[PDB]
This record gives C-alpha cells, structure tokens and sequence, in this order.
C-alpha cells in the first residue's frame, strides 16, 4: 500500500513515472 | 501555457478539424470515445427477435403458404400479412424485390411493434436492446516537430522586416505545422475509409472517367459520389457530412455544374472549404495525395461529444515554441502533439482482440471505417 | 501630405488591388517580401530524407520484392506495405498509376513519420527543416505622370462648370492615372504567369475555340480554366483567389452559365471585379491586351501581409496634383509612383543569383511566376 | 367533415443504457456521461420512433 509509488491516476491510461537509470 | 493556447487556437483554424471527430486529452494518450454496431430497421429486442425466428425466414418456398393476419420476417424485418396467400400474384423470383413489390402493392404491411401497455406489463416481459454499441480506446500522442525558424542572415533580414516579423515568423512556422497535421489526418482518412464497392468496385471496376473510358463531364462521377453518400445512409444512421477530393477528383471536375465555389461561407460551411457539391457537403481539397480519390463520410455528436467520426483528433498541450541560439543562429522550433485514430473496434469482434490493437495502427484499420468510403477515380489525364 | 492621402486612399481603390499582393514602402525602393520551396507530402526533415534514402526509390524491378511491413517510398511520398508483394496483383506497368491502384487496393499504406519523443529524443534525431524559404529583395520605385488637367479657355469651362470642377479635373484624372497603372499591373501579371501547359500546351496546343475548331459555347474554356486552378492547388499551398480575363477571352465568352455578372457587388467579389466565375474567384475584365488570355492565380497573407503573390505592389507614399501656370494654360500634373515586381527568387537558385537579378525586371521574370498561369486562347474571331 | 377518433397510446421500451464496468468506462467518461449516454439512449429511441412513423 506504502512500498510502491503511487501517482494516483485521474483517468485511466493513465502513466506512471520511474527514475529508471540509463544503463 | 496562454502561449500554446494562443498559437493553438490561431493555428488549427487551418486543419481540417471537421472532418475528424475531435476530441481532447491531456494524457500521454487520448480516451478516446465512439459507438458502431451490427444493423438497419425496427427493433433490437431479443424477444422480438426470437419471435421473428418464430414466425418465418420467408424462403421463397413457403412466401405463399402465409395467410391474411401471419407475420413474417426478412433480412431482421418484421412484415405482416394482408389477405391470403401474399405474393401469389407476384411473378418476381428474388425474394428481396418481390417482397419489395409485396410491399407497395399492400401484399403486405411493414410491421410496427410499437404495443399496448398491456402487452408489456402483462408478459412482464423482455425490453429492447441497444442498437449500438459504445467503445473506448486509448491511443497514444505522437509528436510531429518542425526546427523550420530559420534565423541568422535570415535574423537580419527579419530585423529590417521587424514591422512584422516576430510573430510573423512564428504564424507562418505554425501554417507549415497546420498543413502537415491536415496532411496527415488526411492520410490516415484515405486510408481508414472503406473502398466504395458496388458489383465489384463502383460497378465492377474503379470509377473511369479518362480518355479510354468517358471524358464526359464528370457528371458520371458526381453520380457516384452522391451514392457514397447513400451508402453511408444505408449502412448507417447518419447522412454524409463532409466530402474531400482532390483537385482534379472534383474541386475542378465537378466545376462542370456539381460545385459551387463557396458563393456562401458565413453559413453552413468551414473556412478552409473550397466550397461544396451540388448535393453538397462541405467540399474540402487534399491537394497531394496521388490518388486524385473522393471520401465521403460522416462526423456526429451528442451535445457537446463528437462520439462519431472515421477519424478521431486529441490534441495534447501543457503549439510550443522554442529557440536554439547557436553561434548566430536564434532559430525557432515548434512542436505539436495529439493522438490520432480510428475506433479499433470495427477490426475486433471484441475486447481481445481490441486490446492488443491501436485505433492509430493504420495498417490494421485499413479500409474498416463504416463512417466514411473513398472512392479511386482514373482521371483523363 | 493628407491630401495625398486622401487622393491615394480615394483612386487605388479604382485598380485590381487583389490581384496583386500589396506591400508598401516609404524608400526609394520598395522592400518586399515573398514566399518558396522546391519539391508535396509528408516531413521535409533530414531523418526523414535519410530513412527515405536508406528505404528503396520503388524502382518497378523492386516494387514487388516488398513484403507487409516493409517501407519504400516513391517522389518523396513513404508508403508502408501492406500484406505481402504489393502489386503482385496489378498489371499496370506505369509505376505512378501502380501506386495509385496499390494505394486504393490497400496493397501499400500513405506512411506517417510521426512519433513519440521518445522516439526522437532517444535517437537524438533531426527536425524537420523549413518547407518555404522567406526571400526578400528591392526594388526601385517607378513613376507615371500626366500633365493632362488642361486649362485656358479650359478654365473658363471649368469656371462655367464650377459647381464641381476643381475636384472633378483631379478626380477624372486620377481615374486615368489608376487605369494606366492597372494596365501596368496586368501587362506584369501576363508577363510573369507561368505558360499553363499540358502534354505541349494545354492538351497539345494553346485552347482553340476558333471557328475552324470549337465555336461552342465556351464550356471549353471554362473546363480550362477550371484546370488552371487545379494546377494552382497541386503546384502550391492555395487555391486561386482571383481571374483575370480579356472580356472576348472570358467576361463575355464565360458569360454562357460558366460566369456570373457581379449579381452582388460586396460579396465574395471587389467593386473592380467584373463578376466572378461559375466557380468562384473574382473575376477582372481586362479589356485592352491584344492576347485574349485568362489569367488564374493567387494573393495570399499571413496576419496582415500579403506575402504572396506573383505580383507585388509597393505605392510609395508620404497621387499629387500640382497646377503649373505656364503661358495662359495653368494645368493639373498628376503623378503616381510606386514599386511593382515579381519574386526574384523564382529565378534563382541563391542569393548569389538575386543579388544580380530584379523582381522589376521583367523581361527576366517571364514564365516564372508559379503562383499564376496563363491560357492563351484562340477565339471564333 | 370533421371527424373524431381514439386510439391507444403505444409504447416502446429500451434496457440500453447499460452501466457495469460500463459504469467504470462512463466515470472514466463521467465529464459528460451521465447526460451524455441519457441523451444518445433517447437519440436511438427516436431513431427507431421516426422509423415507426
């Protein structure tokens, strides 16, 4: 409930963000 | 951002916004919204269909062995029988027109179901069922950007054009931007519309107007527009709406007397029509495209929601204009984005197949409208 | 000079002001501006011009070596393939009337680049670059002058009609003054429009309606020009705004249902215009050049400057009249000046040719406008 | 003459407006769908009254 981002949606599709590394 | 709401509203003035539904986001991707089905004639009810499958197929073997009071179906229509034995004096062997013939000679009766109170209350029986279907799908904004500004010696020359240049310069990036988004809806107008098809292709073969068939007038060819748009009729609950071609398809073909050259525009057409057909629908003009084609089709709503469309348009903003001053060079970029598709479901028969689709997959929506039919013309070029 | 003003404002509106684009100046030579780009579809971007290049140029050798999914393109248009070997299946050996069957078969797909920024950003790609280029040049002002109020005994007519005289002289010879200046701006416009020309000429020779040819109706004609706007929407961004014709040529030879006479002189239509055709467009009557042609073409503008046309005019202001008593006959002078020319840059490949070339020049500017054409017309004389 | 007669009120009946996770899709939708889908339930009820007619 509390180890995830949340980001709540306010419609579906709807995205979430990630600070994924470049790698 | 008041700047990109500025030069958006300025700007798309210049597309062919009509001819599209348009809708909005403010996602990555639009929801975008619309309704088709499976037709079209009186009811969707099941009880009235199982009893339509109750009452008859009208095979032609058993079209005379109905009696005064009996009904019948065809092709999901209900038809009652007047006096005995209906098309017993009609020598016609196609069912479809003897029935026709059936129908004007008061052989028999189209059927209303319209009913008592009673009827329904009494049965509590079953209730109607929709006639259309209404879908969603998600599509997302793609980007087309122009690094076009072009500013340096050019900046010079804007200063000593300074009177206007400024956002001269910026209105005329944003027109080349208009053109190539009309451009591309346009494309994917061409592509989605169905083929107009009679007999195998507009009486078995594309419409041929050149020299090695009939450089009439072009009046074969309005001939064959006006029929897209019964076609849309027939297949749909809409009349045409709009009509594109290309210039010599019929902005300058059907000068010949099927086209008025907008004698009119602060009524019922839009200000980048050419003008309109003489059973017109707004006409609008390509201008590239090879194909020199015609589409006709139609575009809807409900209130406010432009639920029907060939064609969906979501813009996404937050018209951007950027600048890159690089050595002497200060030269502007825009960027515009928005989804743009077809309602994926006239390729699915359901959801399974609609979610591993995309509305904006032109190479799976090809030629699966419903909402619009192009037609090829040869031309005598 | 508000009386200059009031004089120049009160007279111009007797020239074709809109067949022309107008710009001004307050220098000796006008600075004008005006609009081009050489080939139209799709992105005009470098990443574009390189995955086109990298693609296939659809040599007809190759056109059926494609398979779904692949791209080619062909006179810069990208097409994506749909289901395997495109024009497998089509006979047509012209590889242009190939395409236009495989793109209504649905064999090929019209291709859009665009993307998600992802795509670009991740690639680090290029942008589109400009489609028209912005050109500027100078050009000298000219003038015409009349000392043709003539007074004497004159004077005493005047005084005789004195009632109005004084403006009557000055308005009759600006009048004069606008006419010449009109037959300037037309002599410019035939001059510079681009011969139209199909399969040698018009279908292989200019238009003959001539008694020994075609002593019609004159619906041959109008079909012609008619395609003369075609040209105009397939060679440019616009359609024509505006015809200009020889009353033999068309005011009159039109006049036969393909030409209506100014039925409302406010709308769609200027005061100077003699009607406007069948198919829109207003329409000039010419009257004084010997050819007998039909000019069709366009005036175009971005906010508030007409930045194209083939024909630009610059009056420079800051229409005087003078009186100058010699012997007993103190006469009225009249004199215009202003700039008039075509884009230089239709003549040129760079700066390094305009700078050696004018848009005043027309004996250089010749066939060169590409935002007009005109039809010569043999007429049942 | 004028002349006078009576018939029956008669009726038509749909169950169309239907909501579920079509109740989610008209949430997701819900800027305009409580009107909107009332509105298009009663345009394809005139659409089969005027095909009575």
């Amino acid at each position: 409930f509390d180890i995830c981002g949340v980001q709540p949606m306010n419609s579906p599709t709807g995205q979430v963000f990630a600070l994924r590394a470049v790698y | 951002r008041p700047n990109l709401v500025a030069l958006t509203r300025a700007t798309t003035k210049l597309i062919y916004s009509d001819i599209v539904a348009t809708q909005r986001t403010n996602q990555p991707v639009a929801a975008f919204y619309g309704i088709k089905y499976l037709n079209g004639a009186t009811y969707a009810g099941e009880a009235g269909y199982v009893d339509r499958e109750q009452i008859t197929e009208l095979t032609e073997e058993s079209k005379l062995t109905l009696n005064k009071g009996d009904l019948f179906k065809y092709n999901n229509i209900v038809y009652k029988v007047l006096e005995d034995t209906p098309f017993a004096t009609i020598e016609e062997s196609d069912l479809e027109l003897a029935l026709q013939i059936a129908i004007v000679l008061l052989k028999v009766r189209l059927f209303s179901d319209a009913a008592s109170t009673s009827k329904f209350e009494s049965s509590d029986s079953e209730i109607a069922d929709a006639r259309f279907q209404i879908n969603k799908w998600q599509t997302a904004v793609k980007s087309r950007k122009l690094k076009t500004g072009i500013t340096v010696e050019l900046a010079q020359d804007l200063e000593a054009n300074g009177f206007d240049a400024p956002n001269f310069l910026e209105d005329l990036l944003a027109t080349e931007m208009a053109d190539e988004i009309n451009k591309d809806i346009l494309q994917s107008l061409i592509t989605v519309s169905k083929r107009y098809k009679v007999t195998g292709i507009t009486d078995s073969g594309f419409i041929d107007l050149s020299y090695a068939s009939a450089p009439e007038a072009g009046r074969s060819l309005y001939r064959m527009v006006c029929e897209m748009v019964s076609h849309i009729q027939k297949e749909s609950t809409y009349t045409a709406t709009f009509c594109v071609a290309s210039a010599r398809a019929a902005a300058i073909l059907a000068a010949s007397g099927w086209l008025k050259h907008k004698p009119e525009d602060d009524k019922y057409l839009s200000q980048n029509a050419y003008g309109f057909l003489a059973n017109g629908l707004p006409l609008y003009c390509d201008t590239n495209s090879p194909l020199d084609y015609v589409i006709v089709g139609v575009v809807e709503n409900i209130g406010e929601k432009e639920i029907v469309g060939s064609i969906f348009y979501a813009p996404y903003t937050e018209f951007k204009v950027v600048v890159d001053p690089e050595s002497l060079q200060p030269s502007i970029g825009l960027l515009v984005r928005y989804a743009l598709s077809a309602n994926p479901y006239t390729v699915a028969k359901d959801e399974k197949e609609a979610r591993i689709i995309d509305g904006g997959d032109m190479d799976k929506m090809a030629g699966r409208s419903d909402l619009s039919v192009l037609l090829g013309v040869k031309l005598p070029k």
